[PDB]
């Protein structure tokens, strides 16, 4: 099938989040828990060690499916993710399996077309909402939402829109609210009765 | 000798701590508010242009 | 008389840009008219005529311009401006931000069709509001009293409990029943659930009208949502004679949608990129409140605001405070200290308080006690700011009295918990107890005739 990236995929009902998303980390799972269908931010900066979040979600979480989005990363930083992710493994029914059997990557270096950099999170959430509709639990990771908001600033700048707040377009907050609003537990469309969810983790770089 | 030194030195510690608190709680905030206003008004002049 | 002549339909779309569609060969265009658009895929959308010039009309489309085309898209012109069907059946209904039902009930059978824009009430026919509402919240009732018919917004910020305070006010308001009309602009589903749940949990829902525009709904609906809600409050108040409380949820979502619309027309910007006319626009919403001559009903407005980066000088809280009759201010520094409600009294105001209180209204001390609590709280803040530089050993016993008042005021007068419902008289006597700490000659806002009657108890 084919679906427009900017249209929210419909559901029978949209439900309160209840069950924890496990990471396998004592901090996080005890002190600062996330629900399946939740929304989270992390500080995306160099020395802080972001990879423990990404690897805990990818290897150990009670997700069924993983979607990873690069928004506009440095050439060599993107290369480390695409090097490491295929090499990760988890154990399933007493047998070791690759992480890439349940994972898809959206990848953008800072020289990819600016329209791809801005579409990146809309592609990744539309891919996530498609596996939610099968009755799975999907985790989405956005590598930096600041790198996406800079592409949004470049496009509105190329269109010569009014520079509002710090040069960002007038709609910056409406686009971010409409994006994170797609997270949640749902009762899916159509006949076999089922529930699924998308959880969003999104890094940000002040 | 030690006690007259000690009384003088106690006063000097109190004065020094008072200056550190004034720099931290009076002076630095006034500079940071001023700096934030300047950064804001420069964006307003730029939007008018 | 009815519009008995038939509607014209046009394929003459000459251009599309931003949120605007531009028709040509239009027969005698009407400014602010409503237009219905049918897209090539059969989707219906609506828009309003934003400009006319000769044979051309410019339409803004409420659901956006995506997928409109110059050849197959078709526009029907309704012959009229935007009107809403209104009836007393609308209490106990849920609608979206364009007034379509979402509760699985039917469409409204109108008792009348009303112009969404309202109409300015004559200042000769306004009655000044003087009946105090007891919210039972001491930080409001004792120091910012609300008259029935006021505009008094809640200035808050992201992460603060302004939903819970607004729900407590709806749960507790009465004179020393309200019908509730509730509008939401740009809310997340957990905010929409919170209010609908609370109104059903208090059994009140058969006496509440809700308009919901959520964070994923169209942005340009947000600029008509509060005008649909206030048109419903004006029918209920000024024709059906009810007392209406109108809640407008996050006016910063309304202002942000208004900026986004105006930025596409390239109208003159004001501060921080908002439209040059934003004061007038907000004033057309907030002035739709009060009492009037010869009619029993009234409209009270409590708009809720999110202040960007907690800045009260930002154009949204700024131009709102210039229009509204005060504000209640919710403070992050009190919320971080786990106090509820987080109402910091110093940036807060009520203008209509001055005549809604005192002898016969509440109690003879109310106007004196309130002003002395403000003075001691302001001085207590100044001593706490002095302490941070010089340390406790520098403070005289008179400074320590104000710094003891400060601690007891925030624990006894401010802090309350979510279902406690104090009388005005409890709030006043909790007032005198904190003031009693000070030797009476320090109470220099209070005249001798008040002190000699109430301080010795």
């Amino acid at each position: 099938q084919v679906w427009p990236v900017r249209q929210v995929r419909p559901v029978t009902e949209k439900l309160p989040a209840n069950h924890p998303l496990l990471t396998g980390q004592r901090v996080l799972d005890a002190l600062f828990p996330c629900v399946q269908g939740g929304t989270t931010a992390i500080p995306g900066a160099f020395g802080c060690g972001k990879t423990v979040i990404s690897q805990s979600l990818s290897k150990y979480s009670n997700s069924d499916v993983i979607i990873y989005v690069g928004c506009g990363e440095r050439g060599n930083e993107m290369s480390e993710v695409l090097r490491d992710f295929p090499e990760l493994t988890m154990e399933v029914d007493g047998k070791v399996e690759s992480i890439m059997k349940r994972t898809a990557l959206v990848a953008n270096t800072s020289n990819m077309p600016v329209a791809a950099r801005e579409a990146s999170i809309y592609t990744g959430i539309t891919l996530s909402e498609y596996f939610r509709d099968m009755g799975y639990h999907v985790s989405m990771m956005a590598d930096s939402t600041s790198r996406w908001a800079e592409a949004l600033r470049e496009i509105s700048g190329r269109l010569a829109e009014m520079p509002a707040d710090s040069g960002y377009p007038a709609y910056l907050g409406a686009r971010l609210a409409s994006f994170y609003e797609r997270a949640g537990r749902v009762k899916c469309l159509g006949n076999p009765e089922r529930e699924g969810s998308v959880s969003i983790v999104g890094a940000v770089s002040p | 000798s030690l006690q007259t030194s000690f009384v003088t030195l106690d006063e000097a510690i109190k004065i020094t701590n008072r200056r550190v608190n004034a720099i931290e709680h009076v002076i630095i905030p006034r500079i940071e508010r001023t700096l934030a206003y300047i950064i804001t008004e420069l964006d307003e002049r730029e939007r008018e242009e | 008389n009815y519009l008995s002549q038939p509607r014209l339909t046009y394929k003459t779309v000459s251009g599309v840009n931003g949120p605007l569609v531009i028709l040509d060969h239009v027969k005698f265009p009407r400014y602010a008219e409503i237009v219905h658009l049918t897209l090539p895929d059969g989707t219906k959308r609506s828009g309003q005529v934003l400009e006319v010039s000769g044979s051309k009309a410019v339409v803004q489309v409420f659901e956006g311009t995506s997928g409109i085309d110059a050849k197959k898209t078709s526009c029907e012109f309704t012959g009229d401006i935007l009107r809403t069907p209104v009836s007393e059946d609308m209490l106990g209904r849920v609608f979206n931000g364009s007034g379509k039902p979402i509760d699985r009930g039917p469409v409204v059978l109108a008792e009348d069709f009303l112009d969404i824009m309202g109409q300015p009430i004559n200042p000769q026919c306004r009655i000044y509001p003087e009946e105090m509402i007891q919210t039972g919240i001491s930080a409001i009732d004792g120091m910012n009293s609300i008259a029935r018919g006021q505009k008094i917004p809640i200035f808050s910020a992201a992460g603060l409990p302004h939903n819970e305070i607004a729900a407590q006010i709806c749960r507790q308001a009465g004179l020393v029943n309200f019908a509730i009309v509730f509008a939401a602009m740009g809310v997340n589903m957990e905010t929409a659930r919170f209010f609908k749940s609370d109104f059903e949990e208090n059994g009140s829902m058969d006496n509440v009208c809700l308009f919901l525009n959520l964070a994923n709904d169209p942005t340009i609906e947000r600029i008509i949502t509060p005008r649909l809600a206030l048109t419903t409050a004006e029918f209920l108040a000024y024709q059906c004679e009810k007392h209406v409380l109108v809640i407008l949820t996050d006016m910063s979502s309304y202002a942000e949608a208004l900026r986004e619309v105006s930025a596409a027309r390239e109208e003159v910007p004001g501060r921080r990129g908002f439209p040059g006319y934003m004061y007038t626009d907000l004033a057309t919403i907030y002035e739709r409140a009060g009492r009037v001559e010869g009619r029993n009903g009234s409209i009270t407005q409590i708009p809720i605001l999110t202040m960007p980066n907690d800045d009260i000088t930002h154009p949204i809280p700024d131009l709102t405070g210039y229009i509204t009759e005060g504000q209640i201010y919710v403070d992050r520094q009190l919320h971080n200290r786990q106090i509820y409600p987080p109402i910091n009294v110093l940036p807060s105001l009520s203008r209509l308080m001055k005549s809604a209180i005192g002898e016969g209204m509440t109690r003879k001390d109310h106007a004196d006690v309130s002003n002395q609590l403000y003075a001691c709280y302001a001085i207590g803040k100044d001593v706490q700011a002095m302490k941070a530089v010089v340390g406790e050993e520098a403070l005289t016993s008179d400074d320590l009295l104000y710094l003891e008042f400060l601690q007891k005021f925030e624990k006894n007068f401010i802090t309350q918990g979510p279902y406690e419902n104090r009388t005005v008289y409890e709030t006043l006597d909790i007032g005198w107890q904190l003031l009693r700490i000070f030797p009476k000659e320090m109470l220099k806002r209070i005249p001798q005739s008040t002190l000699s009657e109430f301080y010795p108890r």
